[PDB]
RNA sequence: UUGAGUGCAGAAGAGGAGAGUGGAAUUCCAUGUGUAGCGGUGAAAUGCGUAGAUAUAUGGAGGAACACCAGUGGCGAAGGCGGCUCUCUGGUCUGUAACUGACGCUGAGGCUCGAAAGCGUGGGGAGCAAACAGGAUUAGAUACCCUGGUAGUCCACGCCGUAAACGAUGAGUGCUAAGUGUUGGAGGGUUUCCGCCCUUCAGUGCUGCAGCAAACGCAUUAAGCACUCCGCCUGGGGAGU
RNA sequence: CAUGUCCAGGUUGAAGGUGCGGUAAAACGCACUGGAGGACCGAACCCACGUACGUUGAAAAGUGCGGGGAUGAGGUGUGGG
RNA sequence: AGUCGGGACCUAAGCCGAGGCCGAUAGGCGUAGGCGAUGGACAACAGGUUGAUAUUCCUGUACCAGUUGUUUUUGUUUGA
RNA sequence: UCUCGUUAAGGAACUCGGCAAAAUGACCCCGUAACUUCGGGAGAAGGGGUGCUGACUUCGGUCAGCCGCAGUGAAUAGGCCCAAGCGACUGUUUAUCAAAAACACAGGUCUCUGCAAAAUCGUAAGAUGAAGUAUAGGGGCUGACGCCUGCCCGGUGCUGGA
């Protein structure tokens, strides 16, 4: 559920977090963890990129499977976990063999289940299928993009995707966004939408906290010297001279769309409809 | 709830003689069992608003075959209640 | 052991919650045909249309309500419940007369439920429609009439606690002429009765005698005759302020 | 950015748990335990709000006396962009 | 100074980068491999001595890794 | 002139402004209002005791007695109350004339972006966004919380059109 602090002092007025009421154990597998950085932002030049990184706690990274390859062995989930990386917990799996990795945690999974991936499994939570033996109307992610890259399409909590109808190439499927299209039919995909499903509802409280995840404040426009932002300036507080007000080095931002009009998929999208 | 199997197999572990369907024992043995079905039911859905009134009624029904109970003695009274395990 | 309750044997039902599913219709979309109108009114206008409309045919999408059966029929304590199927689940009625032995009734404070409109959080959005816009009638029309249209109407979990929430008729129980239909039963004769006739239990309507009523009318479903327990009233305004 | 390091002493009592009581089971009340916090008072440390002097100054930004924060959006050392 | 801090050990941020991929020249970036303590890992203690040095000189008691000499088990298969 | 100590009677009449000084300050005990987001205001206010000797100490303290003008006898150690504006708060800011009503800030809302994602550094390879994938990532305005958030699309942009 949802924690409510009894508000005692005025930072910590009406904060929220989790209960953590799922997540079994606190101790990450070993051979599974892999070192990492805090960019704050920059290149191998030594700029800032994009605004607003670095500064915060310490991550160590988890290598999460992806592909969902090994078939025809049984796969038995132990424990969930707490995942600092992306917004969704993962799950540790032993097979049969004596080898282990992670997946991605359903809406739904439990210890004590077991898992196959097969191109002729049955259709439960869990279970990693090709795109084509995959009947219509169901719930799928982890979907990929190219076969054999892994999943990069929906990947995060409390996400959807149907499956509108098959073709005889390709697929079609409602993305989340919803905004249809199509993929190859020979790629991999698991059922059930993602885990923590109020990880939307969390007000943090604090500015100290969303400084605890790596964030950093970011000054408005208008307040900068006309030299440095294309806002400011103006004694007083000012209303936005130019029109369509802008970011700080053009493109306005309100209205104006920004695919890339030469694209080479806009023969296998229909209805963008929610950007 | 129950059914007859059960229904009538306590008959018979709190019967007083062979026959013993009145006998305020027993009766209130019967309601104990089925307010516990009850409560399950309603645990599972709990906005079936016209079953908790049915409840409510065998509660009451219980409460006063167990009044009447005492007032024509004690030690059946308390026995059974030791026996059954309730009365905060 | 007559009231109450339990056992045993049977009966009906849009009683409730959860999970899926069906066709018809309106609308948007795709395509073929197709030519100048469609729609609206007491009369007209606003409007959509030659960026091919209305019409018409094929398929797709989406949300909502369930045509006929439908009945002064059914169920529920009241608010109320009508497409179909499944899992959980309450209540009522007739028969028998195993069993306990008055365990009953009502019920201030308390707790529960509680149409529609309304609020919060997250979804969903086909029709319809407060606000609003335009068109008309009118001395004037911020209204009735017409063309559009937002919240809302739906779903989950919370909140509020009100109606002409009505039969304007508190609840328990017993007694006092008839006739007439209808839903569900149990018995008896005729019997192919499963198609009649007779007796009885339970609801449900119309007419009507005593009695009552200031008249209007009510009358075994009393507003008659009587006991028990609760609620409420005491001239109209000021004001449910 | 990576790797270490520092914060005398004292106070307040959220969540949770346990035990009683109340109920058909429950909201719920009372105790004991429990130790959350950009929580509180205050030295080291970090700052720089008022004032007086100093203003060819002891000093090319201080001093005296007062002041704020002090487990955090903390202070700093070494090697780095 | 065998014993303490560093080298004849390991790596973090970062840097250099055989081949290599780009670029008017200059050069830019990067694989393999390396370099890099603020970190890891590792064998000595007490007392005395001078004008100045002292886990270094001296006394006493130890420890690490090796080399030679008399001092105790043989198919390189591998029961060595 | 600077750094200190003391003062009769009056006690803010000085002054732009009680700036500066003066006054309170420790431990234990009694007691404590409006208001409210129910946590607080609260150390609110306003009061009392403290030394030494003996006796009893159940245990803490209670009794009796002694001295001084003064018993945490020196140094260390909150002045308080009644109303209004601004800003919600803890923070941050012009090294060296301004520390605020300025910026940050949690929440709100619009908008872009289907992954070789948009965006940015670079001529390019290469990078960051990210070992992330719409409950995610950038951009613009507003700034806890409560009640709310009316009218106009003619003009200028943006999106769609053929």
């Amino acid at each position: 559920a949802i924690k409510k602090y009894k508000p005692t002092t005025n930072g910590r007025r009406n904060m929220t977090s989790s209960d953590f009421a799922e997540i079994t154990t606190s101790t990450p597998e070993k051979s599974l963890l892999q070192p990492l950085k805090n960019n704050a932002g920059r290149n191998n030049n030594g700029r800032i990129t994009v605004r607003h990184q670095g500064g915060g706690h310490k991550r160590q990274y988890r290598v999460i499977d992806f592909k969902r390859n090994k078939d025809n062995v049984a796969a038995v989930v132990k424990t969930i976990e707490y995942d600092p990386n992306r917004s969704a917990n993962i799950a540790l799996v032993h097979y049969e063999d004596g080898v282990k990795a992670y997946i991605l945690a359903p809406k739904g999974l439990e210890v004590g289940m077991r898992l196959v991936s097969g191109p002729e499994a049955d259709i439960k939570v869990g279970n990693a299928l090709p795109l084509e033996n995959i009947p219509v109307g169901t719930v799928i992610h982890n979907i990929e993009m190219k076969p054999g890259k892994g999943g990069q399409l929906i990947r995060s909590a409390g996400t959807s995707a149907q499956v509108l109808g098959k073709e005889g190439k390709y697929v079609l499927i409602r993305l989340n966004s919803g905004e249809v299209r199509m993929i190859l039919a020979t790629c991999r995909a698991t059922i059930g939408s993602v885990g923590n499903e109020q990880h939307e509802l969390i007000n943090i409280g604090k500015a100290g906290r969303s400084r605890w995840m790596r964030k950093r404040p970011t000054v408005r426009g208008s307040v900068m010297n006309p030299n440095d932002h294309p806002h400011g300036g103006g004694e007083g507080k000012t209303p936005i001279g130019r029109k369509a007000p802008v970011s700080p080095w053009g493109q306005p931002a309100i209205g104006y769309k920004t695919r890339n009009k030469k694209a080479k998929s806009d023969k296998l999208i229909v209805r963008r409809r929610t950007k | 709830a129950i059914s007859q199997e059960r229904k009538n197999e306590i008959i018979k572990e709190y019967a007083r003689h062979e026959g013993d369907t009145g006998s305020p024992e027993v009766q209130i043995a019967v309601l104990t069992e089925d307010i516990n079905q009850l409560n399950e039911h309603a645990r599972t859905h709990k906005k079936d608003h016209h079953s908790y009134r049915g409840l409510m009624k065998k509660i009451g029904h219980r409460r006063n075959l167990l009044a009447y109970l005492r007032k024509t003695d004690i030690q059946r009274y308390r026995e059974l209640i030791q026996r059954l395990g309730l009365r905060r």
